[PDB]
RNA sequence: CGACUCUCGGCAACGGAUAUCUCGGCUCUCGCAUCGAUGAAGAACGUAGCGAAAUGCGAUACCUGGUGUGAAUUGCAGAAUCCGUGAACCAUCGAGUCUUUGAACGCAAGUUGCGCCCGAGGGGCCGAGGGCACGCCUGCCUGGGCGUCACG
RNA sequence: ACUAUCCAGCGAAACCACAGCCAAGGGAACGGGCUUGGCGGAAUCAGCGGGGAAAGAAGACCCUGUUGAGCUUGACUCUAG
RNA sequence: AGGAGGGCGCGGCGGCCGCUGCAAAACCCGGGGCGCGAGCCCGGGCGGAGCGGCCGUCGGUGCAGAUCUUGGUGGUAGUAGCAAAUAUUCAAAUGAGAACUUUGAAGGCCGAAGAGGAGAAAGGUUCCAUGUGAACGGCACUUGCACAUGGGUAAGCCGAUCCUAAGGGACGGGGUAACCCCGGCAGAUAGCGCACGCGCCCCGAAAGGGAAUCGGGUUAAGAUUUCCCGAGCC
RNA sequence: CGUUCGUCUGACUUGGGUAUAGGGGCGAAAGACUAAUCGAACCAUCUAGUAGCUGGUUCCCUCCGAAGUUUCCCUCAGGA
RNA sequence: UUGAAACACGGACCAAGGAGUCUGACAUGCGUGCGAGUCGACGGGUUCUGAAACCUGGGAUGCGCAAGGAAGCUGACGAGCGGGAGGCCCUGGGCCGCACCGCUGGCCGACCCUGAUCUUCUGUGAAGGGUUCGAGUUGGAGCACGCCUGUCGGGACCC
RNA sequence: GCGACCCCAGGUCAGGCGGGACUACCCGCUGAGUUUAAGCAUAUAAAUAAGCGGAGGAGAAGAAACUUACAAGGAUUCCCCUAGUAACGGCGAGCGAACCGGGAGCAGCCCAGCUUGAGAAUCGGGCGGCUGUGCCGUCCGAAUUGUAGUCUGGAGAGGCGUCCUGCGACGGACCGGGCCCAAGUCCCCUGGAAAGGGGCGCCUGGGAGGGUGAGAGCCCCGUCCGGCCCGGACCCUGUCGCGAGGCGCCUCAACGAGUCGGGUUGUUUGGGAAUGCAGCCCAAAUCGGGCGGUAGACUCCGUCCAAGGCUAAAUACAGGCGAGAGACCGAUAGCGAACAAGUACCGCGAGGGAAAGAUGAAAAGGACUUUGAAAAGAGAGUCAAAAGUGCUUGAAAUUGCCGGGAGGGAAGCGGAUGGGGGCCGGCGAUGCGCCCCGGCCGUAUGCGGAACGGCUGGUCCGCCGCUCGG
């Protein structure tokens, strides 16, 4: 049960929030679980989807599917995955949109900042 | 109006529901002022949450006469018999009253007894680390200096309850209490009279 | 504990409008006088009409909450404390006690001392009261109809109450995520607790220190006996409640 | 046997009730105290590669700058950026810019109308830029009157 | 001569308890419906002004209401000047 | 008329007992029953995500009417009607389609105080070109004052602007609780020429007064004096 | 709207500008006109004004079941 | 409406919405607690789910427990009788008799009468009263809360 | 003529201040009527609406020219009570406070007057300096028609004697911001999708809430308990380092004027021979002045000291900025506005003022063939589904078609049968006692548990060993 007098239960603002968030705020509600090996490894639970990052299927009827991220259509709350495609009615080739709370990453693409990032979160799931 | 009832007098002809005050802050109201009373507490540590000093008074009125209660503050009178001065007495948590007066004896003395039973009781820090000031108190006493809660010093409302047990006499008996009352009065509405023919 | 809802004082009179009388064939309510907009002409200013006001607008100063002499409240709470000692009441409100050694279920003060949930759950199944907190850990379910919508979404049954005497217990931490069990001091007994829904037989666990405690409050049939001031037990009509052993009796037979 | 009218059922229409929802409303409680001649509120006109409105902004014009975060924005297209002084229709704010107006202030006003002064910079000419309302206060400068005097 | 009439195209409104042939009776004292009789046979077109006490308007005449308003005066009570 | 009792139904809250993707709510049915009745229970269908019963308690809680409100829909009814301003016809072209578009020919009307040619108010792109889904142009259209995409208004001389008219505002002053109402009530009148000399506010007219332009040419659309050529003027 | 008709160098017709605003204006006078509004315009508010008067007033069964008469009332279609 | 099928008004149809409510003051009734008391309503304390809850302030806060009188001011010195449910005794009679009804009184106060005696000389009150008057007493029953109904102020059933 | 001053004038002189906006709360003025009185004029509506101004985070009020009658209390404000009371009122309708008492919160101060004359000791500005919301220096000015200091009735001055009187360093507490902080996406089934059902597990001081393809504690964000870091606020406070006032005693003692107060007139109040306020007339005092709720005179008594100024807290808050919640509404409801809503549109104008939410998990938004001028159709494709861009569901009125039935100037309706149709099978039975086949044990025992009555007796189960009826 909630204590904080500052923290809203309320559904309404809850609703409002959550759809109505900055580019900035969505990239950690977008976020992803780490796979097994990962968590281990890193000692993280989950971690913000990310552009290049390895990720596999594991909800939905794409479930066993793998592949890389080539989009992150935040506006959407969807991913899209490498190969993770649909004919249209004329043949045409279209991108499934997957939501990154059905899918764990496998490999992380590292540049300065998620190390940092994963150093941090370790420290707190370490302890 | 139909019936056996009262005349009724509402009092409800004017806009009264632009005027309505309603009581759902009550218990916000509680919680304010309980949270200003724990900042008030925290601002004066070792002074008493009660505020200053309160000397007896008798309610006015013949309804209230024997009943006692907190005063505004004390006289100048009675912080002169006391030994403390004036301008000292609002700095050490006594409270002045310079309207009211001593007209009888007994309620100047209870309330004089009441500042030296204080003065028994209070502890005076230093204004500096030197204890070059008189009226300061030792390094032990101040060593354990809480702060105390509710009223030091209470007040007694009225006269305690007492049944006595005494012998009758002869003379308790046959006073005539309903003809003393009587003959007393009779003295009240007759002196204008009386002091008329006096003067004639 | 009602918070107060009201419709707005304008609502519905923040229109201006006139009626039009007779002599044009409509009826005389009244209505927009406006032009060029399909408001002008409509009716305005009545229950029956759309956009109208309402008959009688709910305003703030309902009553609201309601007062109950304090000796009620005390008679209350007595009686739905000793409803919880008789097992079949406690049965007909929906309790499983099956497993339960007694029923009055007095429990060592080091329950007190408790501080985990997985502690307390451990605490339950030794006194035989665990089948309870599973029936109210189940049935847990949305809500049916408007309260979903708003801030009332999952309901459930209720399960054990318990009752700590120590004030200072971490007994309260480790049963407060448990759903439908509720934990209560002895000093301030809630009757909302007792008997919820106004149907007696709450099924309550008593540590030892809360239990030697109830005869400090409450007391008993003698005047200073107890906390409360002005307030003595209350007295039943019928000294045996047992119809067949007056009826039965050797005076009346 | 048929047409017409009425009626019963099945299917199709017309219409938008009912049901389930809800980034809205209403009611209550709490905290805080911050508009303007240093030009406010309000009004106008502009401003995007593709925009009319709403939202944002002001010729630095859906933005410049700082800080934070850390790889997007996306309806289409092109550019920029990635182990980085570094993407973002991101957050936040200390640095900036801020058209015509409006208490509105050179005079006006159904007028982008009618004046005066200074002036970088290139005698005179052309200047970029800027001033010139009213009431009042303290001080100051230039004055008026035998109003009250003094000495010549 | 233009309509009306007939055609192709386009295309309203007022009004509507349910309806729509009569005689007499009784009845809120002038019935489409009730009672007793006369009767009474699909579906359609052009007109017509007897009836529907037809429509149009909560009668404007009349009265009532302890409802007004405009005007007058020797009404009552005031008032600028 | 009226009173009262016992029940039926709607929506919440506190409790209890349940249902549902093996299909909830709502809706439909010449389906089957229970109850005097308000109502209830089941079946079949549709639909695709929630719902019910019992105890207590609470309420914006039950419709046929109010010339009731809002919305939708009938008959009337393919009916009333589309009749002022004299009037059309032929051939061709275009186009899926021509009584209605375009060309030619013919017959007529307005008759120059016009149904002609240009302006002031008012409108604001209706102006011109190209194109055409629907809607609209009360029949129709290939067609447009519709719609879509583009283009188009050039001044020292034409006007405004300058002046004053009836009149309006307004400094000081006067009144006024303030908003505001008063301009002749005279207040050191706020300055003008060459130290010297003098000294009796603004707004208000594209029909009043008034610096100065003519001819010819040019565009899809301008210029009845704005662009070009030439010739002048202030 | 058609035909007919009144006046037509004057107390003539008319554009623009300007003045007068609601118990006020303006009136060769009809209570005329003052934006389709005039024996007191229009707009918003007081205001959900008042009404002894007209209309309406929503589920079932069961039981009991009237009065239009007395008195008083600016009382006579109303109250006690 | 005395009287409607009416040549008396409203109603073309359908869906959704649509009218005795909330608050204050009294009153009777009923239900709950306590009871010569009752009310904890404004405050304070506390409250780890809480605008709940729980505790606490009354030796005088409000209604009650005492009237009458304009007021000054005085203020209940303790009942019988008839009928009575029920209980008891004897074998129809007797005893005790609640509530309620009826009758006659006593006491308090307003008004009027009355006056031994004490007394601060104007007060007191042994006795003795009254075709007078009271929302009195000789029964302590009330206080708080809840609900329906009724009257009244409020938009006040709706237009 | 040179001068000093007074009053005044002009400056785009140097530096500064003001005007407008906002409405919930607050301060000042001005001011109705509808309505009720069952008519209506006083009264009520109401010292309200409207109208004109002024502020703040609160405002205003505030330290007795106050109450009372007591054993007396002791600034303001707010709550409860006083109290629907005293009073007022065609004494009608109605109206209507205060004192005491109990709470919340408490706090008292600054001037003018006589008071430098051995020295205007005071203040502002220009300029310069610095250690900078200020300090110092210098020069000008203000001011004697009075700046500073002392003093304020509780006093005080004067006289005589004893006790009291800045800087920093390091934290706390207050406000804000950031970062981190438990546990399954294991197996089977159904479904387009598991977040449903079944099986096996884990977290919990976290089972508030939300998201994600269906009811998700463990998929994600969060929630709990905490920890870490950054930034404000310059008061408040906790440890460190470095003459004047009070008190006792004893002759002066100054205190606010067209103001008080009185008359009258108007208005307002519960204020009644007059509650406050205002205009006008009269017009003060210092052994005096203002009150003690009935006008007057006289004698006592109680009580205050106006006509100058400031002052936190408790209190108010339909506005603004920012939070939280609800037995509230659910698209004709709830604000007029769930949406480019004060919008479209209407009026010359002041003003008036709507309607309008929902495909699907994902556009996967329907390629292509054929007919047609096109719009479209017919096939086809996507989807779990055409749910086919006003697309969830999709009632009634009303309409078309197909099938059935009836009909001589209405039809519908109640009762009763019949003809035809549509339904239904808990619509309606097939078992029960006697006999040849399949297949279980008493009585007694050892043992284990657990009963009823108030020490005897009871049932069951598993095991034996005799037994035979089921
Ligand atoms: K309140
Ligand atoms: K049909
Ligand atoms: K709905
Ligand atoms: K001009
Ligand atoms: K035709
Ligand atoms: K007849
Ligand atoms: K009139
Ligand atoms: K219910
Ligand atoms: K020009
Ligand atoms: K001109
Ligand atoms: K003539
Ligand atoms: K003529
Ligand atoms: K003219
Ligand atoms: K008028
Ligand atoms: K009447
Ligand atoms: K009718
Ligand atoms: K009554
Ligand atoms: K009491
Ligand atoms: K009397
Ligand atoms: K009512
Ligand atoms: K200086
Ligand atoms: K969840
Ligand atoms: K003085
Ligand atoms: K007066
Ligand atoms: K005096
Ligand atoms: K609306
Ligand atoms: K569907
Ligand atoms: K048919
Ligand atoms: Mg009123
Ligand atoms: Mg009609
Ligand atoms: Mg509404
Ligand atoms: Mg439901
Ligand atoms: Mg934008
Ligand atoms: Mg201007
Ligand atoms: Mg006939
Ligand atoms: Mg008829
Ligand atoms: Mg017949
Ligand atoms: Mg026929
Ligand atoms: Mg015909
Ligand atoms: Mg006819
Ligand atoms: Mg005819
Ligand atoms: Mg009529
Ligand atoms: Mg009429
Ligand atoms: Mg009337
Ligand atoms: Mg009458
Ligand atoms: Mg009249
Ligand atoms: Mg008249
Ligand atoms: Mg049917
Ligand atoms: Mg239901
Ligand atoms: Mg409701
Ligand atoms: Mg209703
Ligand atoms: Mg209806
Ligand atoms: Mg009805
Ligand atoms: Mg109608
Ligand atoms: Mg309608
Ligand atoms: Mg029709
Ligand atoms: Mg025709
Ligand atoms: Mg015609
Ligand atoms: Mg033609
Ligand atoms: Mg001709
Ligand atoms: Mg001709
Ligand atoms: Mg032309
Ligand atoms: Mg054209
Ligand atoms: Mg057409
Ligand atoms: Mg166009
Ligand atoms: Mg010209
Ligand atoms: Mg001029
Ligand atoms: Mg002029
Ligand atoms: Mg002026
Ligand atoms: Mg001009
Ligand atoms: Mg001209
Ligand atoms: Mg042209
Ligand atoms: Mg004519
Ligand atoms: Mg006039
Ligand atoms: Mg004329
Ligand atoms: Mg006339
Ligand atoms: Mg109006
Ligand atoms: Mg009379
Ligand atoms: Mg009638
Ligand atoms: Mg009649
Ligand atoms: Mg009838
Ligand atoms: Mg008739
Ligand atoms: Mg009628
Ligand atoms: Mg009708
Ligand atoms: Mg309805
Ligand atoms: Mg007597
Ligand atoms: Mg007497
Ligand atoms: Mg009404
Ligand atoms: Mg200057
Ligand atoms: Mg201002
Ligand atoms: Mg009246
Ligand atoms: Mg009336
Ligand atoms: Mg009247
Ligand atoms: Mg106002
Ligand atoms: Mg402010
Ligand atoms: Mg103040
Ligand atoms: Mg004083
Ligand atoms: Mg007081
Ligand atoms: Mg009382
Ligand atoms: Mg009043
Ligand atoms: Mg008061
Ligand atoms: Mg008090
Ligand atoms: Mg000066
Ligand atoms: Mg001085
Ligand atoms: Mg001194
Ligand atoms: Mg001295
Ligand atoms: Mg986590
Ligand atoms: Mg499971
Ligand atoms: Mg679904
Ligand atoms: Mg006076
Ligand atoms: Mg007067
Ligand atoms: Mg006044
Ligand atoms: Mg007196
Ligand atoms: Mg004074
Ligand atoms: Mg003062
Ligand atoms: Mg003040
Ligand atoms: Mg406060
Ligand atoms: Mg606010
Ligand atoms: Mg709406
Ligand atoms: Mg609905
Ligand atoms: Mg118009
Ligand atoms: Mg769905
Ligand atoms: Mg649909
Ligand atoms: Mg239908």
């Amino acid at each position: 049960m909630k204590r904080n007098p500052r923290v809203t239960s309320s559904r309404r603002k809850c609703r409002k929030a959550h759809f109505t968030a900055p580019s900035s705020v969505r990239r950690v509600l977008m976020s992803a679980a780490l796979s097994s090996e990962l968590r281990h490894k890193y000692n993280v639970r989950s971690i913000p989807i990310r552009k290049d990052d390895e990720v596999q299927v594991v909800r939905g009827t794409y479930k066993g599917r793998e592949g890389k991220v080539v989009q992150v259509y935040r506006r959407r709350w969807v991913i899209h995955v490498e190969r993770i495609t649909r004919e249209k009615v004329n043949g045409s080739t279209v991108n499934v949109g997957i939501h990154p709370s059905k899918v764990i990453v496998t490999k992380l693409k590292l540049d300065k900042d998620r190390k940092a990032l994963l150093d941090r979160k370790a420290r707190g799931r370490a302890a | 109006v139909k019936h056996n009832n009262v005349i009724p007098n509402g009092h409800f002809k004017k806009h009264w529901q632009n005027y309505v005050k309603t009581w759902f802050n009550q218990p916000a109201r509680k919680q304010r002022r309980r949270i200003a009373r724990q900042k008030n507490a925290v601002k004066i540590f070792p002074r008493p949450t009660s505020g200053p000093l309160r000397p007896i008074v008798q309610c006015q009125t013949r309804k209230y006469n024997m009943k006692a209660r907190a005063g505004r503050g004390f006289t100048l009178e009675e912080l002169k018999s006391a030994g403390i001065p004036k301008k000292l007495a609002p700095t050490i948590g006594i409270s002045v009253d310079h309207r009211r007066k001593n007209r009888s004896l007994e309620g100047m003395q209870s309330n004089i007894q009441r500042l030296k039973t204080y003065k028994a009781k209070l502890v005076i820090f230093p204004r500096r680390a030197r204890k070059v000031k008189a009226g300061d108190s030792t390094p032990e006493e101040l060593a354990n200096a809480t702060q105390v809660q509710g009223d030091y010093m209470p007040i007694a409302r009225g006269e305690k309850r007492s049944v006595e047990v005494v012998k009758v006499t002869e003379e308790m008996k046959e006073f005539k209490a309903y003809g003393k009352l009587r003959v007393e009065r009779m003295n009240q509405r007759q002196l204008g009279a009386r002091q008329k023919k006096a003067a004639e | 504990k009602r918070q107060p809802y009201a419709v707005s004082r304008r609502a519905g009179h923040q229109t201006s409008a006139e009626s039009w009388g007779t002599g044009r064939a409509v009826s005389r309510i009244p209505r927009v006088p406006g032009g060029g907009t399909h408001r002008a002409g409509q009716g305005a200013f009545g229950n029956m009409c759309r956009g109208g006001r309402m008959f009688a607008p709910t305003k703030t100063w309902r009553k609201w909450h309601r007062r109950v002499n304090v000796h009620l409240r005390r008679v209350a709470v007595a009686s739905a404390l000793a409803a919880t000692s008789v097992p079949s009441l406690v049965l007909a409100r929906g309790h499983r006690i099956e497993t339960v050694p007694e029923l009055p279920l007095v429990i060592s003060d080091s329950a007190e001392s408790i501080e985990k949930t997985s502690q307390a759950i451990k605490i339950l199944k030794q006194v035989g009261a665990y089948a309870d907190a599973e029936k109210a850990k189940d049935s847990v379910g949305i809500r049916p109809g408007k309260g979903k919508m708003r801030n009332r979404r999952y309901i459930n049954r209720k399960g054990p109450l318990i009752v700590y005497g120590t004030e200072g217990s971490k007994i309260v931490k480790a049963f407060r995520n448990l759903p439908g069990v509720d934990v209560a001091n002895v000093e301030r007994l809630n009757l909302l607790d007792l008997a919820p829904g106004g149907h007696l037989g709450r099924f309550v666990i008593w540590t030892e220190s809360a239990f030697k405690k109830l005869e400090e409050v409450y007391g008993t049939f003698e005047a200073p006996s107890l906390k409360k001031k002005g307030f003595i037990l209350p007295r039943p009509k019928m000294a045996n409640a047992d119809l067949g052993r007056i009826i039965n009796s050797d005076e009346v037979q």
